[PDB]
């Protein structure tokens, strides 16, 4: 998930945006 | 601890990028 | 308007800490 | 809502717990 | 300025991008 | 005065995330 | 990620220590 | 009331950075 | 640096959980 | 202390509460 | 107090240093 | 730079101050 995807390596704004709603 | 701390930056970043839409978060 | 934008930022912060493994939705 | 309740009054961690899940 | 624009109105990430560089 | 000091803190925070490798100047 | 997170604390600390002057930041 | 709750959060933050090895008490 | 950064999250978390009581912090 | 107890591994709300007052 | 002094006026890092220890 | 100087090891207030303006 986001912790898996964005904590081992940076997420762009667009990548982070997959977790909106 | 390192990922609890990252999570906290993540939600803050989500808060801003998501805007009106809001977001969901689970660890 | 801003008052509440900035408060929202602290709220997500606090929900993060409080909710634990539950997690949460936030919408403005 | 949470903004309406906790940006007008201070909300403790027990109040806030009701918006988890 | 940024304070005058974004502390009175809410500024999105696209507005804010104009103060980068 | 304070209102804006505290908002500035969130603004730098947001500029940090948004600007990326650009970076930014901030002045009060 | 560890340095993106440190950066975020850095700007906050800069914001306070620099005052009227402000600061510049680049990663 | 909220104004000051949110300011307190920044204050602890700033006292953290400023006090260093001194540390600090905070009460609301 | 990793523990200075953790400390900063710690005080914030203390600020919220302690409430009226407040707290004490030393590194 | 708290840095020893809560930075090598997560502290619950109740664990953090030992450091209030 | 610190809230009364620094939530009404802006407090610099030197002002704040007086609430350390 | 600051990330090089202040993320591998703590910076004092005075050290951080080199990055003001
Ligand atoms: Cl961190
Ligand atoms: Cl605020
Ligand atoms: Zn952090
Ligand atoms: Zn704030």
């Amino acid at each position: 998930g986001i912790v898996e995807q964005c904590c081992t390596s940076i997420c762009s704004l667009y990548q982070l945006e997959n977790y909106c709603n | 601890v390192n990922q609890h701390l990252c999570g906290s930056h993540l939600v803050e970043a989500l808060y801003l990028v998501c805007g009106e839409r809001g977001f969901f978060y689970t660890p």
